[PDB]
């Protein structure tokens, strides 16, 4: 068989690579990632809103 | 030498210490310089190194995002202590522009590298102890700026005991030699003072301040020491918020280590990538609120949509609320002369009658914006204004500024303006004139860039206002400062019986709806809402506050409105017959304030609707709102000579 | 001395005898906060340890001073059987709830080292600056570089060197990565 590749489940497959980067660098010597301060370094190449109902399906 | 994440008991600064697993290292990114691969192709990395000899710039920039995709291994090792690994890589660039061009040994050598684009940026006031010796991306405005320095950094003295020179020494506030250890073997001699023996070395320090942006009443600022060393010499202003990469680290004295137990305690930042920023903003905007904005502004009801949501506080004075949305764009400052620079802002001076509340007309501009002020008339004066002396504590001269240099691209708001100094108000001239100021201090010019509009509310003189004297005598201010401004709308509150229904009517309405106990179902539970819209007087639904964020930050930084030549030689005929007519019964004529003026508000109505170029339907609405503040400067009796006989040009659309 | 590590070993299992309101111990909680390297709350009810102990928290409070580097030492021993930390980041006693309030005018010359509470407010406000605490310096005599460098109220220099031959009577060397500064504000 073949095989498809929808919209709206490839964007949160490549964000999990742009995701590990804000938390292994700040987590082992500074403050800890939270939910507030994590949306200004989410919203760099992806132009998307963040929110919470994304969390829910991941 | 292969695998990096097995340290075997070694810290950060002790893996990348020893020259084993730098074979891989430096192999690698040096291999990478001169092959290039991006998304089509195209090796740009050859290029620029024949662009950087040019005129001696050493500041080779590389993206981040490409050194993160090709090696997946390596994206977080480098964060990590980037302290010693950049010193390195300095080394290595030097291999690559002798390789290829052999002329370039001839210049001085050492080309520190850059690096752009981080995904991390902090904020100035999260940053303590935890972040030390770390490379943070930290913006902020900039306060002031220092220019030649000569820092005392090798000092020749001629000494006589083994035909050997002392020197070269060290006294740069980097790292100096303290007696007891010179370096020469540990030897020392006479001294001889010289003349001309004394290089010194390029120094600055620069001043970073919060943005006004993200401060609030009942705040105290913070100050931040950045301190830059060579290459990157006067790369930023005064008052531009730009972005400058550097590293956490602490200070090194020198000068108090004798006489005092301890030394400076304080934390730095030193120079290693500059950005200037204005432009980059726009396009780092979202994605799904560009959609959004072009489907509510099909509609041909999209001028009165801002109208209705500016000051929902207090009714009525429709005319002023116009005023307040077209000075917040402040047009395009262009250059339409030939040798002249010909300032293009929107200034409006407001002045009412005290008792209708006009200072809170103006407390909601400032929270709808990206950058505002707020001062009063006795808390400054001809100091803190734009620039003013010396560091009296070790022999050093710093020149400093004032509010409207850090105020760049914004919107000004300067309360009790008629109460102000005489000294004071013919000293301002120079900076609502040309947007720069040259200050001639130490032998050392330097011009920036300060773009402001002037928003003042002025109070007549004595008790309340008096419509029977005209605007330019009823308030004590000077006549240079009043033929600067453009918006002179004012209003005069009276009795009235016919419309104060509406005034008792919104004042209890808003007052139930801005209550904090009312917001407990309303901002706190969402979707519930007790009051609805407000019945405007338009019937256009006004907006909330998510709009006017992103409606500032998309429409001045995108579309770019020209010059055309339509039916512009009508309004050449149009000006005579005014001209010729104010003078018979009694008001002043119309200088040439008003002609160049049009261009400015025919720009802004088109920026609201998108408008590439200019439109007829732009400059209709622009002489009814020149008009109709000119006739609130002369007396009410003459406002039937010149209401009646131009009634076709206050009527339009 | 003998006097202060009997005042460590009887408050080690003050936060496992004294329960708060049910059976659980308030410092549960706190523990589990303690182990992400950013917040360092040490709070500790003086009303609450006198029902356990009188005469052992008199002590504490009148001889403060010296009984500080062994508050340090043992709440991260305790923190330890708990859960295993990381031996490169120190802690700071967050002692609080005081219910006795001194006055600014009432001080004679013995005040030190008692452990009170003062009123009034704060009117001026100045920028935060670090302070060497743990320290590494360099003697720049045999080339040695010596550990463990704490800096008290003086400026504390290894007057005796790895070397017992000579020392450094000068000056030293202050390091970058292997220094841990605390910053404060002096309001």
């Amino acid at each position: 068989p073949g095989l498809v590749l929808p919209y709206k489940y490839q964007v949160l497959a490549e964000m999990f690579r742009s995701m590990d980067t804000i938390v292994g660098m700040l987590h082992n010597r500074s403050e800890t990632p939270t939910f507030a301060k994590v949306q200004r370094g989410v919203q760099d190449m992806m132009r998307r809103r963040f929110e919470e109902c994304n969390v829910g399906q991941i | 030498i292969e695998n990096l994440e097995d340290l075997k008991g070694h810290s950060v600064r002790e893996w990348v210490s020893m020259a084993g697993p730098r074979l891989e290292i430096h192999h690698r990114f040096k291999n990478f310089l001169r092959t290039h691969v991006d998304s089509h192709g195209h090796n740009v990395f050859k290029e620029r190194i024949s662009d950087m000899c040019k005129e001696n710039r050493e500041s080779l920039v590389v993206n981040y995002e490409d050194l993160a995709a090709r090696e997946h291994v390596l994206a977080y090792f480098l964060p990590e202590a980037p302290a010693e690994l950049l010193q390195i890589f300095d080394e290595a660039a030097l291999e690559v522009v002798l390789a290829m061009y052999p002329k370039y040994d001839r210049i001085t050598n050492h080309i520190h590298v850059r690096i752009s684009h981080l995904p991390l940026v902090e904020e100035l006031r999260s940053l303590r102890q935890l972040h030390l010796n770390q490379l943070i991306r930290t913006s902020g405005v900039v306060t002031s700026c220092t220019g030649v320095l000569p820092q005392l950094s090798m000092v020749k003295y001629n000494c006589n005991k083994c035909n050997f020179v002392l020197g070269p020494f060290c006294q740069s506030q980097n790292q100096e030699v303290k007696p007891g250890s010179c370096p020469e073997c540990q030897s020392a001699g006479p001294f001889e003072v010289n003349m001309e023996e004394t290089i010194y070395q390029n120094y600055q320090r620069i001043r970073i301040q919060e943005s006004p942006g993200k401060v609030a009443a009942g705040r105290l600022p913070r100050s931040k020491d950045a301190i830059l060393l060579a290459d990157l010499v006067d790369s930023c202003k005064p008052g531009d918020e730009i972005e400058l990469t550097g590293i956490y680290h602490n200070n090194y004295d020198g000068s108090l280590n004798t006489a005092n137990g301890f030394p400076v305690f304080a934390t730095v930042i030193l120079a290693n990538h500059v950005a200037k920023k204005n432009k980059v903003a726009v396009g780092e905007l979202t994605d799904e609120d560009v959609k959004m904005i072009t489907s509510l502004s099909k509609d041909q009801q999209i001028g009165e949509k801002i109208f209705a949501s500016i000051a929902p506080s207090i009714y009525g004075h429709e005319d002023i609320k116009r005023g307040l949305a077209l000075a917040l764009f402040g047009g395009e400052p262009k250059n339409p002369g030939g040798k002249h620079k010909v300032r293009g802002d929107i200034n409006v001076l407001l002045c009412g009658d005290p008792g209708t509340a006009k200072s809170q007309f103006l407390k909601y501009i400032e929270k709808v914006s990206s950058r505002a002020i707020f001062t009063t008339g006795q808390g400054a004066s001809a100091v803190g204004l734009t620039a003013y002396q010396r560091h009296p504590v070790s022999r050093e001269w710093t020149l400093e500024a004032g509010a409207l240099v850090l105020a760049d691209r914004g919107v000004c708001l300067i309360d009790e303006f008629d109460k102000m100094n005489d000294q004071d108000r013919t000293s301002i001239h120079e900076a609502m004139e040309q947007q720069s100021i040259s200050i001639s201090k130490a032998g050392i010019v330097t011009s920036l860039q300060a773009r402001c509009t002037v928003i003042a509310a002025a109070n007549p003189i004595g008790g309340r206002y008096d419509p029977s004297l005209t605007f330019s005598e009823n308030v004590d201010l000077t006549e240079p400062i009043i033929s600067r401004f453009d918006i002179l709308c004012v209003v005069r509150d009276t009795v009235d019986p016919v419309q104060d229904e509406m005034l008792a009517r919104f004042v209890v309405g808003s007052h139930v709806r801005h209550h904090p106990s009312n917001k407990e179902e309303e901002g706190l539970a969402n979707g519930s809402a007790a009051e609805p819209a407000m019945p405007n007087t338009y019937g256009v639904e006004p907006l909330p506050q998510e709009v006017l964020k992103k409606y500032i930050i998309y429409a001045k930084e995108r579309v770019h409105p020209k010059l055309n030549q339509m039916d512009q030689d009508k309004v050449a005929k149009m000006y005579s017959d005014l001209r010729k007519e104010s003078m018979a019964t009694g008001s002043i004529p119309i200088t040439v304030r008003h002609i160049e003026s049009m261009i400015r508000m025919a720009e802004a109505h088109a920026r609201i609707h998108l408008r590439d170029y200019v439109i007829e339907d732009d400059v209709n609405m622009a002489i009814r709102v020149m008009l109709e503040s000119f006739i609130d400067t002369q007396k009410f009796s003459v406002m039937r000579s010149m209401r009646k006989t131009f009634a076709r040009y206050l009527s339009f659309r | 001395d003998e006097v202060a590590e009997k005042c460590q070993k009887l408050f080690l299992d003050f936060l496992e005898e004294f329960q708060s309101s049910d059976g659980e111990i308030k410092y549960l909680q706190l523990a589990e906060e303690l182990i992400r390297p950013e917040r360092n709350t040490l709070v500790v009810s003086f009303v609450d340890l006198e029902q356990f102990n009188q005469q052992l928290s008199t002590t504490i409070q009148e001889e403060f001073y010296r009984v500080y580097p062994y508050l340090c030492r043992a709440l991260k021993t305790f923190v330890k059987d708990r859960k295993e930390i990381p031996l490169a980041k120190d802690f700071y006693v967050a002692f609080q709830d005081l219910p006795t309030r001194h006055k600014i005018r009432e001080l004679t010359s013995s005040r030190i080292g008692l452990l009170t509470r003062i009123s009034g407010q704060v009117v001026r406000t100045h920028p935060v600056h670090p302070e060497l605490v743990s320290g590494t310096f360099l003697c720049l005599d045999c080339q040695t570089v010596i550990r463990d460098v704490e800096q008290q109220f003086k400026y504390t220099q290894p007057n005796i060197c790895r070397n017992p031959v000579c020392a450094n009577r000068r000056r030293f060397l202050l390091d970058t990565n292997k220094s841990r500064f605390v910053d404060f504000q002096k309001v």
